[PDB]
């Protein structure tokens, strides 16, 4: 693995010598739970969510509110 | 933003973090000279009324000068012409849990600005570590606008400063160390409402790409490789967080930043490429629709984050003047680019140490790597230059255009690294690799250097006990000024690097100096208050040298010189 041998352009991974091609089934397996995976995504949507409340508060009113639940 | 463009040529202000779009951190006042610098004094104090790292810098706009703090975040503008009192404050209510998911100090990069228009009083925005994006009237101090960007439950902070473009705020984003995959987002200046969102790894549609991405350079890579350089969902916790500095041409309307490192730091978990992590970004500023990409660092073994500061300078390239940005990254790389194709000009190494890579190729846009220095499972790795701390950091570094020379403040820290397998838990530091620290082969642990980005020259080099890790400024009284971690403010000639003048400030500095005019009189003011990465061992009172992720052990020595502190600094002759 010298970086400079590229399977497509801007691809030029290689494993290193001893070390396996994919990591799903080695030794180095990271085993990660889908649902942990998907967290962060969904509480980014939750997020963006919450501010197209306040948003949609500041331009009905003309009033800045923070808290959803004073909305 | 065109007004704020024109605000940042009048030597009166200092209207964002970088000085000006170019991020040249240069100034033309000469009343400040390397021939009388000598006698420059202090003139008033303030203090922030922390403690823990002071990064960044204040703000002076229209005879108001801006300070802000870490953790929790609290604002002060100050009238020049009444500097004893506070004009207004800003005060933020954050969960104190937003501390535990920092990895490295609970420093701000600081604030920005934006002038009155349409939309319309003059605004102080603020990025606070909680994951807020908030906008103050400049004037009074009110809360106008307050948005959550990132979440602390995902391990997702602010700590990088905000940067107004046009209409835009810009927000970008942290805790690569938690597995945070990295976006930047901007926000209406008005409304604070999402205009749009490039993420750093994943899908195209998630990246965020011009239809001509990378038309200049096909051989950087294209489409698809946000998945393809990843084996199955591990882009989703992938890295790539920008918490560093952006850059702005606004002939090309394009925004400059560069992605950080790729997650987990144990490479064998990660397979791939790893894109679009490591990259330098030339972004539409009205879109966000990426022209160009280019990965500096593929692969990273070593947390090279790649968020560095971009400077942009008009230089010849082979007989031909060129728009440029140039680039000193963690991997020790000093990289110039032309600034509105991607086409890469140079990469040098900042120090003739660096090992990880033997050279860049440029037809390629390739780093050789040398595999005695790479890092894997089951290996201790000895040896590595640089270290994750990098030759180069956070610090906003200065361009002299008469010159032709960048002023750096360099460290020279190397590396041993060991990776362990480990689980993604949401909330949970996601590292995976036990680091130990020292200096590099020439002994010390910093330096400050002047160079020529596009031949790679090295005008001068001359050494510091520790890491000079706050940035430069750069004047045309031949000058430039920085803070060292054990807590001077210094200045050298530039065309020699000849010390000319020190200072003993309470603390060391890890932001950078500024300058400014204000009824008719040159003043420099700084930040002292050490912490940040280098500070994590006095901070927090840490004795393993593993910790604080390896930098405990390098600055062990630190806390015999300064304590932390919080106070803002203004001299003058
Ligand atoms: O991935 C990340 O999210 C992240 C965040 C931060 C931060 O929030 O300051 C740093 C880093 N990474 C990092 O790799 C790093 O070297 C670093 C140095 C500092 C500092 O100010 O001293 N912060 C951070
Ligand atoms: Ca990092």
């Amino acid at each position: 693995y010298d970086g400079t041998h590229c399977k497509a352009p801007g691809n030029c991974w290689e494993p290193k010598p001893g070390y396996p091609d994919k990591v799903a089934g080695s030794k180095y397996d990271p085993k990660h739970d889908p649902n942990e995976l998907n967290k962060q995504a969904e509480s980014i949507k939750a997020m963006e969510a919450r501010n197209q409340k306040r948003v949609e508060n500041y331009a009905k009113t003309g009033k800045f509110v923070y808290k959803v639940e004073d909305i | 933003n065109s007004e704020l463009d024109r605000l940042s040529k009048d030597d009166r202000n200092w209207v964002m973090q970088t000085k000006d779009y170019s991020a040249t951190h240069f100034s033309r006042l000469t009343e400040i000279n390397s021939h009388n610098v000598k006698n420059l004094k202090v003139a008033w104090t303030l203090s922030t009324g922390t403690l823990h790292g002071h990064e960044g810098a204040p703000l002076v706009v229209d005879g108001i000068m801006y300070i802000h703090t870490p953790f929790p975040n609290n604002v002060y503008a100050v009238d020049l012409n009444d500097t004893r009192k506070m004009l207004w404050q800003y005060k933020p209510k954050q969960n104190p849990a937003a501390r535990a998911v920092a990895c490295c100090d609970v420093v701000n990069r600081g604030l920005a600005y934006v002038p009155a228009g349409e939309h319309g009083p003059a605004k102080i925005f603020l990025n606070q570590l909680d994951g807020h994006i908030v906008a103050l009237n400049a004037k009074t101090g009110e809360e106008i606008w307050k948005m959550e960007n990132s979440d602390i439950a995902m391990g997702s902070t602010l700590t990088g400063a905000p940067f107004v473009v046009k209409d835009k705020v810009l927000v970008g984003s942290a805790g690569a160390e938690l597995g945070v995959r990295g976006y930047v987002t901007a926000y209406n200046i008005k409304d604070g409402k999402q205009e749009w969102r490039a993420y750093a790894t994943g899908p195209d549609e998630d990246l965020l790409l011009d239809k001509d991405f990378n038309k200049d350079n096909p051989h950087y890579g294209q489409f698809g490789l946000g998945l393809s350089t990843w084996e199955g969902d591990a882009w989703k916790i992938g890295g790539g967080t920008n918490w560093g500095w952006y850059a702005y041409d606004p002939k090309l309307d394009m925004i400059y930043y560069g992605s950080g490192n790729p997650a987990p730091w144990n490479e064998t978990m990660r397979p791939g490429d790893n894109k679009w992590t490591m990259t330098i970004w030339g972004r539409d500023a009205d879109t966000g629709r990426a022209k160009f990409g280019y990965q500096k660092t593929p692969h990273d073994e070593w947390d090279y984050a790649g968020v560095n500061y971009m400077g942009l300078s008009e230089q010849e390239v082979d007989g031909k003047l060129t728009p440029l940005l140039t680039h000193p990254d963690r991997n020790g790389l000093v990289y110039t680019l032309n600034r509105e194709t991607g086409a890469l000009v140079n990469a040098f190494k900042i120090d003739d140490t660096v090992n990880w890579v033997k050279k860049v190729d440029l037809k390629t846009g390739l780093p050789i790597r040398d595999p005695e220095y790479s890092t894997r499972m089951d290996h201790n790795a000895k040896g590595i230059c640089p270290s994750a701390m990098g030759y180069h950091n956070q610090g906003i570094e200065s361009y002299d255009p008469d010159k032709k020379l960048f002023f750096m403040g360099v460290n020279h820290i190397c590396m041993d690294w060991e990776p362990f397998m480990l689980p993604y838990r949401a909330g949970q530091f996601f590292v995976g690799a036990t680091l130990n620290m020292y200096p590099g082969p020439k002994g010390m642990l910093g330096q400050v250097k002047a160079m020529n980005a596009v031949t790679g020259k090295m005008e001068w080099e001359v050494p510091e006990k520790f890491a000079v890790w706050g940035g430069t400024l750069a004047t045309a009284g031949d000058l430039v000024f920085y803070g060292t971690l054990d807590g001077f403010i210094k200045a050298r000639d530039t065309r020699t690097g000849e010390l000319k003048w020190q200072f003993q400030l309470p603390s060391g500095v890890i932001g950078h100096p500024i300058t400014y005019q204000h009824n008719g009189k040159q003043y420099i003011a700084i930040y002292s208050g050490v912490g940040g990465w280098p500070g994590v061992g006095l901070v927090f009172d840490l004795k393993d040298p593993t910790a604080g992720l390896g930098a405990v052990g390098a600055f062990r020595e630190l806390a015999h010189y300064t304590q932390m502190g919080g106070s803002v600094f203004v001299f003058s002759l």
